[PDB]
């Protein structure tokens, strides 16, 4: 069985695409939303009570 | 009846930073970082007397 063979697969393995879990990506929270502003309502009416 | 106050609050300005404006109301159109001798790079409009 030394004789030898003929290894005459031509090869065509194609790796599965790997799974993605896509992020929730935040820039701005909503701290910084809430700070972006040159006035503020709730701190005015507070003011005004 | 005559009292005097001293109130010490915050004041939020934005980009470009041409006006502040204090919690309660204070709308001054002058530029936070204005120091007297930069009026070419801030702004200024308020009563100049
Ligand atoms: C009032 O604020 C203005 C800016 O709005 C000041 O002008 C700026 O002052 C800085 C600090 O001296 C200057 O920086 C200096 O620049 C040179 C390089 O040119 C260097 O030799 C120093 O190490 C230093 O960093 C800056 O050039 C100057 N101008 C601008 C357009 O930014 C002004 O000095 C302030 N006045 C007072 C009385 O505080
Ligand atoms: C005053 O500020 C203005 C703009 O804020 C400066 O004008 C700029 O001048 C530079 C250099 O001459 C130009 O490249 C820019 O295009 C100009 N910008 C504008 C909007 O005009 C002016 O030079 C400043 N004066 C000073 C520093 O004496």
């Amino acid at each position: 069985s030394s004789i030898s063979t003929v290894d005459s697969m031509i090869a065509l393995d194609i790796d599965p695409l790997e799974n993605t879990d896509f992020r929730v990506l935040e820039l701005y929270s909503q701290k910084e939303l809430r700070s972006s502003n040159v006035f503020d309502l709730e701190e005015i009416m507070r003011e005004f009570n | 009846n005559l009292n005097c106050m001293v109130t010490i609050t915050t004041a939020r300005s934005k980009y470009p930073y041409h006006f502040f404006a204090t919690s309660t109301g204070d709308v001054v159109d002058i530029s936070p970082f204005y120091n007297g001798t930069n009026r070419n790079a801030s702004y200024f409009g308020e009563n100049a007397d």
